[PDB]
């Protein structure tokens, strides 16, 4: 009918929980926002929207730990005029004193998913725009393995391999189980000055069905 | 973790469990001052106890304390000498004077007891210096802070402070809840997480590199205030050595809970001398400089660690020489 | 502003001998190892640091090749600025800082959401087969503090890897370069940097390290022409026939490359 | 102290016979070895000590030729001298603010300690004075062929401390290597030298120390050890003209065709040197 099925897999992933951000700890499964992010990496234009419907989990859950050195603060805005009119060096000194910060992390070690989604028309879209055209472009790109940029599993240093499906969903580890996860992030409202939203997540038969993030009652 | 919130909510329903009521916490106190109803000080009660090794203060249930940065925040009714006596060993007297002024000012927000203590404040051994003290009326049972009127005033102050912004609580998922701008601290050191700073926290956003979407401070992650208080108090309670639900392994301190704990407590020998309610949540965390990190997290039953120990022992199997030997030697014996 | 016209991918191989390629902050200073396979592991930020350092050492502050993030290798010399509505400032600083132009950055003040992403990306590196580190004990003739004077001596420890071979992957995105001005001369400099990273990195802990091979795939289209993960399969590495027991030199392996599809070209800088 | 202006690399060979080249603090006192293959090892830290000793012996405390890691010294006291000389107060675990730049004390130390100037040091202790990286580096040495250490048992006819249980005997044991041959690598960089003033006369002294190192190190445990070969590659410009691993490949060691069975003297091996690229010159007579 409409909508697409896409498969993705990799060796590392990290979907940090909002409340344990400084010491990264990952969710048990990819939240809808990451799925939103990945799809836009293949094809997206201002005239359309992505709508996520389902996710399939095909592997067991595993964890591992890693620690790294990091930086404490961002860089400030310069003034080009004065900067050149008197030669002055600009830089950030990583090794100096408190600038160095060490952060631990815990992350998943083997993943695989299937995503179900469909398009929708943005208000600013031109009259000539049709969802089917963009969908066909998307299918072409996916088959050819072409993309605007390499997808990632939450962090740029975690590349993701992907494929397009033309068949039925294979069985999965927890196909015969029901498991609870509690509340988790749904999406961010940019209109309401970047305000987040939440929903209750329950995994059963390795499939998840979040409510529609555009629905006004969800915004409440 | 919402598990801690649920555990607190459940166990606080038991009157004798020892859960501090809302808005109160257990602290260290050393002395108590006795003054007559007329506002004149006479009599000092020292509640410190000799623990064999040293003379150390005693645990008392009192209104919660503020997280004092460099700024001056006055505690409600119990404080150290600097705020109360306007004296200290820090040399900078004006700081002490400002602390004393703020302390007296906070009180005013009709009771004869508080009237008397106010009267004494018109003027306000050495061991009292730097310790925590409480007030008692001459020949009066309990303490002034325990009187119902004081509790009403404290509730009024809490209502005053909890106002303004509202949002969705992530732990509960409810809407329009006041959001906490700061979280209460957690005890570290001897009687808390071992090796950490005196006061540590799980959530903190002190540096710009850790912020996003233009948010700041704790507002970077919304949680209702009472919910924040609950799990913090529960975690502090579990850390108490008096309750046998804590154990130290390697670098990480381990805490566990169920409706019963005697068998899991035997994991003490699991390393020291190797051989309706939720069952055996296990949490192990390790300390950073001033903040805490989660090492591992399990909810399995039995408590079995045979995965490594079982392999470790089965690798060591050998038939004995005598018939009176023991199958499971301790690491101490092997090393020796 | 001009930018590269084709998508790119590459693979790099390098080895270490009696050294510690990357220490672990969490376990003393053991070299990192993956508990699942016993294979070695190296993080990318280390490689990025090395590239930054090499460029800084080589160019010596040419007009459009300053480096912003430093680690106390800074030096005092006359700088240059080419001149270039916050977009004005962004372009001005992008036009004369190489690392910003290549990797991107995040800035203290901004409007809503806007990202300086940069077209280059790369992932972790892992060994081809299991490795086993070793422990070493050492001594010293003296002590530091006066308090510990009670005649004077102390110990220490070291960790090393006998031998190991590592592999890395990376990607380059033309459309992103079209938003930052990453051009061809930059790409040539990048190849040179990758080739010559380790020559300036000698220290007391790293021993001897060197790069061995470098394969580059060049796509025909502005976007791709074939799936990436399949291309990485063409490269194959296996132990030579005469080799037996633990590997101890590059001569113990044989590396071969297949034939790529029509739309992509395969090149060998090493 | 004008710095050198080229990149250098070198190779060294040395022998051992009925001795223990470098003992292991953990496994009793067994010589260090690789458990997987049985090849011998020697920590680079061991050699630098010998070079330091040779310099101290030959120069005898001449000005600007002191050594920083001296026998049973207290380092913090030495750091405090720099503050005294430059005449500014120290601070606990901190460096002076740049009003009197810490470069003053840094130069004052680099100027008059040879080993700091050559190898660098870590000096951020309670009395802080910064860090140095050192323009000279070298790696672990390894033997060409596996070695077979063997153990010896001995006796003494005296006792030390009131062994009343006996006035009687006592025994001990020692370990040795029948014979072995070792190889080593090293590097020198110009950019780092320019930060410390490592000059040419220092380089000549360094060559001499390498050549004459072992002749002053006799002891009851080392047996007989000596150096045999030394090859130096010199680049023609400030930055090299070829990868290092290619150069080291030009030197090959193999057993003499006539020798058979275990090796027992340097005559059982053969050494050969290849032809270097255009941009490098090979000098050997050392």
């Amino acid at each position: 009918t409409y909508g697409i099925r896409l498969r993705v897999w990799g060796d590392y992933a990290c979907f940090t929980r909002p409340e344990m951000k400084v010491e990264r700890v990952s969710y048990d499964v990819m939240p809808p926002s990451a799925a939103r992010g990945i799809l836009e990496a293949i094809h997206w234009k201002p005239a359309i929207r992505w709508i996520v419907d389902r996710i399939h989990v095909l592997r067991p859950i595993v964890f591992d730990n890693v620690r790294r050195n990091e930086v404490s603060s961002k860089i400030p805005k310069p003034n080009p005029a004065t900067a050149m009119r008197d030669r002055k060096p600009l830089y950030f000194l990583v090794d100096d004193g408190s600038n160095r910060q060490q952060r631990a992390a815990t992350l998943l070690r083997n993943v695989d998913y299937v995503i179900e989604a469909h398009f929708e028309l943005t208000d600013k879209a031109g009259a000539e725009d049709n969802a089917g055209k963009h969908l066909d472009i998307f299918r072409r790109r996916a088959r050819a393995g072409q993309s605007f940029q390499q997808p990632c599993l939450g962090c740029r240093e975690f590349p993701a391999s992907f494929e397009l499906l033309e068949g039925d969903v294979p069985l999965s580890c927890y196909a015969g189980e029901k498991r609870d996860l509690g509340y988790m992030l749904l999406d961010i409202d940019f209109e309401r000055d970047m305000t987040p939203l939440f929903f209750k997540a329950v995994m059963e038969d390795d499939v998840i069905t979040p409510p529609s993030r555009t629905s006004p009652e969800v915004r409440a | 973790l919402q598990a801690l919130h649920g555990y607190y909510q459940r166990m606080s329903a038991d009157p004798d469990a020892g859960m501090p009521p809302y808005g109160t916490s257990m602290e260290n106190i050393s002395f108590a001052l006795v003054l007559d109803a007329k506002g004149t000080l006479r009599g000092i009660e020292d509640l410190r106890e000799q623990e064999g090794k040293k003379l150390r203060p005693r645990k008392m249930l009192v209104p919660i304390a503020e997280k004092k940065g460099n700024g001056i925040k006055p505690n409600f009714l119990w404080e150290n000498t600097s705020y109360i006596l306007g004296v200290d060993a820090k040399g900078k007297q004006e700081r002490t004077d400002k602390c004393h002024a703020a302390f007296i000012a906070h009180i005013k927000a009709a009771d004869q007891d508080l009237a008397a203590v106010l009267q004494f404040l018109e003027h306000g051994s050495e061991e009292v210096i730097g310790s925590n003290i409480v007030f008692r009326i001459e020949g009066e049972p309990g303490f002034v802070h325990e009187r119902p009127a004081a509790r009403q005033a404290w509730a009024n102050c809490l209502n005053r402070r909890e106002q303004g912004l509202c949002g969705q609580c992530l732990i509960t998922g409810e809407r329009q809840k006041p959001i906490a701008q700061l979280h209460p601290s957690i005890k570290g050191g001897r009687d808390g997480v071992r090796g950490a700073q005196a006061v540590a926290s799980i959530v903190s956003f002190n540096n710009t590199a850790f912020e996003s979407y233009g948010k700041e401070q704790s507002i970077n992650a919304p949680v209702s205030q009472e919910a924040a208080f609950s799990y913090v108090t529960a975690l502090n309670y579990l850390l108490n050595p008096s309750n046998r639900q804590k154990v130290t392994i390697a670098d990480a301190t381990v805490v566990f809970w169920a409706e019963r704990s005697s068998p899991a407590e035997d994991i003490f020998a699991g390393m020291f001398d190797p051989p309706e309610s939720v069952r055996f949540h296990v949490l192990g965390l390790s300390p950073n400089a001033a903040r805490l990190s989660v090492r591992f997290w399990e909810v399995d039953t039995v408590g079995h660690m045979l995965d490594k120990v079982g392999r470790h022992y089965r690798e060591l199997e050998i038939i004995p020489q005598f018939n009176n030997e023991q199958e499971f030697p301790s690491l101490s014996t092997l090393l020796r | 502003m001009t930018a590269i016209a084709n998508r790119y991918e590459f693979v790099l191989l390098f080895d270490v001998e009696n050294g510690n390629p990357n220490g672990d902050p969490d376990a003393g200073n053991m070299p990192r190892i993956d508990p699942e396979t016993g294979h070695g592991l190296v993080t990318d930020v280390c490689l990025k640091r090395k590239i930054r350092n090499h460029v800084a050492l080589t160019k010596e502050g040419a007009e459009r090749f300053n480096i912003y993030i430093q680690e106390k290798a800074i030096l005092n010399e006359t700088h240059e600025r080419a001149y270039t509505d916050a977009k004005r400032v962004t372009d001005w600083m992008c036009t004369n800082f190489y690392d910003i132009r290549t990797f991107g950055a995040v800035m203290t003040t901004e409007v809503n959401c806007g990202q300086v992403r940069g077209p280059v990306q790369m992932a972790f590196a892992r060994s081809v087969e299991p490795v086993v580190p070793q422990e070493v004990s050492i001594t010293r003739m003296a002590v530091t503090t006066k308090a510990e004077a009670e005649d004077n001596r102390t110990m220490g420890r070291k960790h090393i890897v006998p031998y190991g071979l590592y592999v890395a992957h990376g990607f380059i995105s033309a459309p992103l370069a079209e938003k930052t001005g990453f051009s061809d001369e930059d790409l040539t400099l990048f190849w040179d940097a990758l080739v010559n990273m380790f020559e300036h990195d000698r220290s007391a802990a790293r021993g001897l390290m060197s790069s061995r091979k470098l394969i580059v795939f060049k796509h025909q289209n502005r976007l791709g022409n074939a799936p990436a993960h399949k291309l990485f399969d063409l490269v194959k590495v296996s132990r030579a026939e005469g080799s037996s027991g633990p590997a101890r030199s590059f001569a113990d392996y044989a590396v071969t490359v297949g034939q790529a599809p029509e739309g992509v070209e395969v090149k060998e800088m090493l």
